[PDB]
């Protein structure tokens, strides 16, 4: 339930430091940058194309919308 | 004077505990309320719909409604009109604001007589009290014109002439109306109005007392059922 | 199989709590009036909800909404006199449940004490609000009479009473206000009631002869079960007769009236569970000496537990003790009685050496009777 | 055990009324007023509108329409047929007099 | 579930569908007492009495 | 040698089940009958006095 | 000496719940929605406790009440569009909670899953009474149209709507038991939460791998209370912004007439939440039909947990799913759109293509995904 | 215009306090994590080794 | 009722008593009370700006 009795671990040595003593940004831009495109390309292949296709649907129905809503010239009579 | 008179204890009908009111005596004190009582005080939160099944049947209710006129609107250019009233309307005010009551009653603001049994001490028997208990006033007690003695009024100068007398009006059941029985009719129509769940909640009360008699007898007999393993139980200490 | 009673989370806490708790199996029928008191507040919770489903909070419609519940609405009478009366049951079975308290030494549950005076003051404020709520002649004049004695407080006060005004008198705002905080205070009452069981189940309860009662302990489930469903059936009984036969012996008739700012109350009283306060306050003759008599006699409930100066806890074997605390139950009643009447001759007086008594009983007199009391006993 | 268990029933039996009173007397009560009862059943007319024309007032809480046709607007709906209607109901049956049609305004829809 | 297949579990629900009826009974008679529903209050004996 | 009491035990009060159905169909008769019982007494304190008594003078 | 924080019976429950319980050390931001719905919800609550001290529930009242509150109190008009675009931010925050836990295949839980659906249920009724509260326009027009839906059940359903409303329409009875439905269930939503962090609590936190995160685990004190505290911040910017600045683009024009029985407007256009369920409802031509297809959208979540036929908890490791979860979240705002636009083609046949593209890939695309990934990951 | 202000009479005061509130809050929120980013840094720069015998 | 000069507690003054008077003064068109109508017209001060220059 609490901390002691959770888990079984063996032989595994953790290494921290201070963060009094560590940068709170360390390379924030010139390594933040190259993990944030990695992740974009991992992960944009299972989103865009549902959002895209949510766009065209919209653009679609409002384009139709507005052509029913159009008079059709069949009625000169 | 700072003294009070209290009202002393009539033997009403409905004083009992499961005594209901006497129905033809509200019929008679709405009579009474109708042709006397209603020229000066308001009861505004009591209608002919709360009149009908216990007092009058609806024809009747509804013919007593429309006999007065009401003022409604707006119609379809815009302009206050008068039409008969119906079920649905409440009692007529005699005076549109209390200051227009103020001027034509003296001074004096007549109280609406819809809570007045519950918001007076006493109650119905304070109602009869007052309205029975005009006298001339004592040696050395100068009152002004406009007021009137009342013992049982706090402060003792009402300013309220005395409504009722001898043959103030015509009853339609043939009961004689003198001081006292139209006293007694309008007090109870006034504990009416400001209980008008009474004969309900003293039905509810007599069912209530049927079934707890029913109930607490057999209540503490399961609780003594199930306790009667405890209260029954020794106790003995066997040391070595 | 498993049993699911005390496996699964909910039911295993509620198993811990009501249904295997290891109760006192000699406790006797004042120990019903916790479980009274959460009933009375869930009974309270049901009828202002559906008084509040049928109520408006404004000065112009709050009275007329009340006589259109009584009136219109389908056993609206009878569920506005089942708040009231459960208001006066409310008050009744806390001070029975303070009363035991008193007697058998409850107080030393320190914590549950505390945060049981922090629920009275709740209760309190809360009842204050509701008569405030139906917009009556006397609730109008009671809650100026209640926020003026609050703006005896110096440079604080007046601040305070147009900020609880919500302007410069009781109005449109502080009867709104009233409203709302009338609704959601309850809540706050159940949410420390249960902070009140917690420190109570982790405390353990106290029998009457105030003795080590884990010699002999009894499951709450099926005795204190069925002993405080009969202490339910009872207070429904008391309840009930109160809203069907004597509805109004401990209401206010001139709260039937219309509030009138232009016309006073010939004599105004309180309700009758704020009497003795009242009676105090009256009798110490400063307004802030009055105030502040009247916050020291409620705190001083939480200062009770200090004052506990015997090697017994409970007075059941305590005589001297016992007439004194006695003594303090009438002088209740006298301080109920002279809220009661106005203040005139001899009740100026009465009141006076009523509250006297009142404190230098529950200060200096019951310590000292403690003390000679096991000198009498022998124990040092 | 008949005796203990009937003691027992008796009392979850006055339970059960009870409780099944007090249920239902909050349930009503949370229910229609007499207000809303008497405001909903009587409704008060006039004669001065001419023909062709629309009224709308309240009538149990939902817009009345009450309309005065024209004699025109009669025969069509007279002589149209209901077997090309989703509902076969002609004029005849929906309402007794063909000057004045007495009609809701909550549409079958939303 | 397929694991709720096999004679043991058709026999247990054999036994307890007696049960499972009266408990259904007494359900919908409860339910009938609650709600005063007329359209099966009016064929009993005495319960039209009310007429409720 | 069977009573009233060990037939009810017998019969209804055994099972959970049927006990319940017999507290259900007990619940409804005694209903009515209480309800009859209570509004007899009810109009035998209240004679001459209630509208259902005195309705009879005024419809008609 | 002793330590208090683990001995002290409510410091102790602090403790275990908020102070010393072991989180996971990898759970994104997603994972703050949780406590952002539980500060929202005392925002809520206490803006709500301020309209409701400056509100009257009356039909001639409602609409200048609001009024005076946005005009006369001071921020006032602050304090309503704090609750009016809190109660967007709610929901908000509510769809990205049920959206973490289908897509990080939260609702394993079981229990906590079927809480925080009541939950659901409790948080839109609240905010449809609270929609209809200040008495506009739309919100009459809304309650009409919400309780004709109640009126599509069959034989019961015509009773339950004359018995909801008071009456026979949306009127004075109606506003103002919604005024007291809606101030007391978000008390009820707090127990529930309560009962949900409860049954959280049971069995510990998920993390986003969907592993048995007890390897590495860190305590929510000072990480997640300070990464609370930054998501509590950035919601209170998103919110603040929508307040001063663009306090109507998430509500109605037309909630600001009065409500008019006899006109309508053109369009009937609740808030967006209710434009999906909305559209899931006109999706199905016949009203019974309808509301089951209502109550089914929203109990399908229910029913979700019973749905999981994968070998693997979460969608982290599972992209086929994935795709189809991203396109259940695209056919969500096509279904927002659909009930935003008005019922003209072609919203019929792309809101019907909608619906049953989302009932069938949540009832049955979904489990099949699953059976071929792990046929395709050699399991089946 | 003045049917805007009639509209909104809190126009002025909101844009105020909206101003106010984007310099507030543009002040925290760097700060804000920069807090956060010092308080998690432990674990970020947490190196982890398995030694099995 | 009487008639007294307006002071700053009082609202703008009334053109109709009821709304029938204002369908009967504009045969039976009902002019909207414009303290809302910016926040209750789609586009607002643009529609306002719209109706009155079209
Ligand atoms: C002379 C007077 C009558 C003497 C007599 O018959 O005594 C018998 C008997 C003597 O008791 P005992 O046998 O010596 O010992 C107690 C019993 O063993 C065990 O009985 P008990 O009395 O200890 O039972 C626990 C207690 C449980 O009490 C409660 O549950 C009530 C809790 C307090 C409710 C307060 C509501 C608010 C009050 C506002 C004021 O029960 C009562 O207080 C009795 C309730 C009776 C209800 C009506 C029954 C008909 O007393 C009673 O039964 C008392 C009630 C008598 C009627
Ligand atoms: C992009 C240019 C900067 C850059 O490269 O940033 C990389 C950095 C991620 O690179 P990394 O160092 O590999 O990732 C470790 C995280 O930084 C480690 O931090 P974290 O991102 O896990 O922090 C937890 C999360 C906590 O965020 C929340 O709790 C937000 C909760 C959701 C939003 C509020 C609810 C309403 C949503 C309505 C839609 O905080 C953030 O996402 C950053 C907040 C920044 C506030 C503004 C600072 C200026 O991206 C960010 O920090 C994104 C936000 C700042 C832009
Ligand atoms: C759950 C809804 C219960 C509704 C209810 O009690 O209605 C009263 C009625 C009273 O019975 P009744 O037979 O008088 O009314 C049936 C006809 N309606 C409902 C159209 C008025 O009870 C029921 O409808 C019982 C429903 C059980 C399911
Ligand atoms: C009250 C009427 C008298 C009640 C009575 O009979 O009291 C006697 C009873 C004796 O109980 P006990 O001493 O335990 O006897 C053991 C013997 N088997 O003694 C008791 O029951 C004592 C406990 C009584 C508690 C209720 C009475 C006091 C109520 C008011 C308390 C107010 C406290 C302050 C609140 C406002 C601040
Ligand atoms: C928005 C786009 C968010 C995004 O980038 O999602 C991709 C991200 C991938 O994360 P994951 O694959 O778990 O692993 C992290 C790196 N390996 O995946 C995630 O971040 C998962 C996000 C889950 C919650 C998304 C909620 C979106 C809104 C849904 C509303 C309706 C939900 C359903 C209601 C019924
Ligand atoms: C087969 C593609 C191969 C692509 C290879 C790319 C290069 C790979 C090698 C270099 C690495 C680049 C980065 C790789 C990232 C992870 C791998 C990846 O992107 O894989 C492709 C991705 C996942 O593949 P998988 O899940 O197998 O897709 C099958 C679809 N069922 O699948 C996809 O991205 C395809 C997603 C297609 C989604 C189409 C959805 C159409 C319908 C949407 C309807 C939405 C609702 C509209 C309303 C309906 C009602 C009106
Ligand atoms: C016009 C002449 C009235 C008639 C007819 C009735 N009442 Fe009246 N009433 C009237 C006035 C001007 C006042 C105020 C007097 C005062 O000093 O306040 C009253 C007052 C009452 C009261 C209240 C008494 C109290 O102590 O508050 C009651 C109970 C009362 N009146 C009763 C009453 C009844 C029952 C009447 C019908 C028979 C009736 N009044 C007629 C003016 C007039
Ligand atoms: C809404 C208010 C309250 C509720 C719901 C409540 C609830 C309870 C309950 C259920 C019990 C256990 C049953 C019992 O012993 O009677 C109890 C006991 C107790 N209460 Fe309260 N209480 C309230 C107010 C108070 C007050 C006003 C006080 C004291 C000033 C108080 C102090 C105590 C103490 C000390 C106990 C322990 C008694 C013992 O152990 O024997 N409580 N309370
Ligand atoms: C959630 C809980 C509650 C709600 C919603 C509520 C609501 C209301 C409402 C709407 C009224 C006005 C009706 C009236 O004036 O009669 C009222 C009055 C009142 N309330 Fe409550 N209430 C609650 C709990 C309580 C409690 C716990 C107490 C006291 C311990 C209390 C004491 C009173 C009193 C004394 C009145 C005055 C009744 C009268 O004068 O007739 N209420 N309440
Ligand atoms: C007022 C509404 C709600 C409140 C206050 C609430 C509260 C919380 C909190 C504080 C957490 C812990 C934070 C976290 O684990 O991310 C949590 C987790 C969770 N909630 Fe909710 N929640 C609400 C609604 C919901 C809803 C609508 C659902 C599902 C349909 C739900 C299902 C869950 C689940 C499954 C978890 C566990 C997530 C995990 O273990 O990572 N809750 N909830
Ligand atoms: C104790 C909690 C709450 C109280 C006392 C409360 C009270 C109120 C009141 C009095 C109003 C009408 C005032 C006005 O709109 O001008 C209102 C409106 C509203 N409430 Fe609440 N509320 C509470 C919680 C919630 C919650 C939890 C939600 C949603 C999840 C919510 C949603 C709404 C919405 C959408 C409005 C409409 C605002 C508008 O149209 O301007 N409320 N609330
Ligand atoms: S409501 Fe009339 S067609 Fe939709």
């Amino acid at each position: 339930r609490e901390f002691g009795n959770l888990a079984r671990i063996r032989h595994v040595i953790s290494y921290s430091l201070s963060p009094f003593e560590q940068r709170a940004f360390p390379s924030y831009f010139s390594k933040g940058i190259p993990n944030v495109l990695r992740r974009t390309r991992e992960r944009i292949l299972r989103v865009a194309p549902p959002f895209v296709v949510v766009y065209l649907i919209y653009t679609w129905g409002n384009q139709e919308f507005e052509q029913s809503k159009r008079k059709n010239p069949a009625m000169y009579e | 004077s700072d003294l009070e008179l209290h009202p002393p204890s009539y033997p009403w009908s409905h004083r009992g505990l499961l005594s209901s009111l006497d129905h033809t005596s509200i019929r008679r004190g709405f009579q009474v309320y109708k042709q006397v009582c209603s020229s000066c005080h308001s009861m505004d939160y009591v209608a002919y719909r709360h009149l009908v099944g216990v007092c009058y049947t609806e024809e009747e209710a509804k013919a007593l409604a429309e006999e007065v006129e009401v003022q409604d609107g707006p119609n379809d250019d815009g302009e206050m009109f008068m039409r008969p009233g119906k079920l649905s309307d409440y009692f007529p005010k005699p005076y549109p604001n209390p200051e227009a009551a103020r001027a034509a009653n003296n001074g004096a603001l007549p109280p609406d007589l819809s809570y007045i049994v519950r918001a007076r001490h006493g109650g119905e028997d304070y109602v009869f009290s007052l309205l029975t208990g005009y006298c001339e006033p004592p040696t050395g007690v100068s009152l002004r014109e406009g007021l009137y003695f009342n013992p049982y009024f706090p402060g003792q100068a009402i300013g309220m002439a005395p409504p009722i007398y001898t043959e103030v009006l015509e009853y339609d059941d043939g009961t004689p109306a003198t001081m006292s029985q139209v006293a007694k009719d309008v007090a109870t129509f006034l504990r009416w109005a400001s209980e008008p769940e009474h004969d309900h909640r003293k039905r509810m009360g007599l069912k209530m007392l049927l079934m707890m008699g029913l109930l607490l007898p057999l209540t503490y007999a399961m609780k003594r059922h199930k306790w009667s393993v405890l209260k029954s139980r020794k106790l003995a200490y066997r040391p070595p | 199989m498993t049993n699911m009673r005390k496996t699964h989370p909910l039911f295993k806490i509620i198993n811990h709590s009501f249904i295997d708790l290891p109760a006192p199996s000699n406790i006797s029928s004042w120990w019903n009036f916790g479980s009274l008191l959460g009933v009375c507040l869930m009974v309270q919770i049901i009828t202002g909800l559906f008084l509040a489903m049928h109520y408006t909070s404004d000065t112009m419609t709050a009275f007329s909404s009340v006589t259109h519940i009584c009136r219109d609405v389908n056993y609206g009478w009878l569920i506005r006199y089942m708040h009231a009366n459960g208001a006066s049951m409310f008050f009744i079975c806390l001070f029975l449940h303070v009363g035991r308290g008193l007697y058998y030494g409850s107080y030393t549950f320190m914590e549950t004490w505390n945060i049981g005076v922090l629920l009275l003051f709740a209760v309190m404020a809360t009842a204050f609000m509701g008569y405030v709520l139906p917009w009556g002649q006397m609730s109008f004049w009671g809650a100026t009479v209640i926020t003026n004695l609050l703006s005896a407080i110096p440079y604080i006060g007046t601040t305070l009473v147009e900020w609880i005004w919500g302007g410069f008198s009781v109005d449109k705002a502080t009867l709104t206000r009233f409203f709302a905080f009338h609704f959601i205070l309850p809540f706050i009452i159940a949410a420390l009631a249960i902070v009140h069981l917690l420190f109570l189940h982790e405390t353990g309860s106290n029998n009457p002869t105030g003795l080590n009662s884990d010699a002999d302990k009894i499951p709450f489930h099926p005795y204190y079960t069925i002993k405080d469903i009969l202490g339910i059936l009872i207070m429904f009984l008391i309840l009930m007769t109160l809203v069907l036969f004597f509805p109004d012996m401990l209401g206010d008739p001139d709260n039937y009236m219309p509030a009138n700012p232009l016309n006073t109350p010939p004599h105004i009283k309180p309700e009758w569970y704020f009497l003795f306060a009242y009676a105090i306050l009256r009798s110490i003759p400063n307004k802030l000496g009055g105030v502040l008599a009247l916050i020291l006699s409620i705190l001083i409930l939480a200062l009770m537990p200090f004052l506990h100066t015997s090697k017994q806890r409970s007075l059941m074997f305590r005589p001297i003790t016992q007439i004194l605390y006695w003594i303090l139950v009438a002088n209740l009643l006298i301080l109920t009685w002279i809220g009661g009447q106005p203040v005139e001759h001899p009740f100026i007086i009465i009141g006076q050496l009523a509250s006297i008594s009142y404190f230098s009983i529950i200060l200096i007199l019951m310590p000292i009777s403690g003390i000679i009391e096991d000198k009498m006993l022998k124990l040092y | 055990k008949g005796f203990s268990y009937l003691v027992t029933a008796t009392t979850t039996v006055g339970v059960a009324y009870a409780a099944k009173n007090v249920v239902s007397q909050f349930v009503s009560s949370m229910s229609a007023s007499a207000d809303v009862l008497a405001m909903s059943k009587i409704e008060i007319k006039l004669s001065d509108i001419p023909e062709g024309k629309n009224m709308a007032f309240k009538w149990r809480g939902k817009p009345l329409f009450v309309r005065h046709r024209t004699k025109k607007e009669i025969d069509q709906e007279a002589a149209v047929e209901v077997s090309q209607l989703r509902d076969p109901q002609h004029d005849l049956d929906r309402v007794k007099k063909p000057e004045w049609v007495i009609l809701i305004g909550v549409c079958t829809h939303l | 579930l397929s694991r709720f297949l096999g004679p043991r579990y058709r026999e247990l629900a054999r036994n307890w569908i007696p049960t499972a009826g009266m408990w259904g009974t007494v359900g919908a008679v409860g339910l009938v007492w609650a709600t005063d529903w007329r359209l099966i209050l009016d064929w009993v004996p005495y319960i039209n009495g009310k007429f409720k | 040698s069977p009573t009233i009491p060990s037939r009810l035990y017998s019969l209804l009060f055994r099972r959970t089940s049927t006990f319940a159905l017999t507290i259900a169909v007990g619940a409804l008769f005694f209903e009515r009958a209480f309800d009859q019982g209570a509004d007899a007494i009810y109009e035998h304190i209240n004679e001459g006095k209630l509208w259902k008594h005195i309705k009879h003078k005024y419809e008609n």
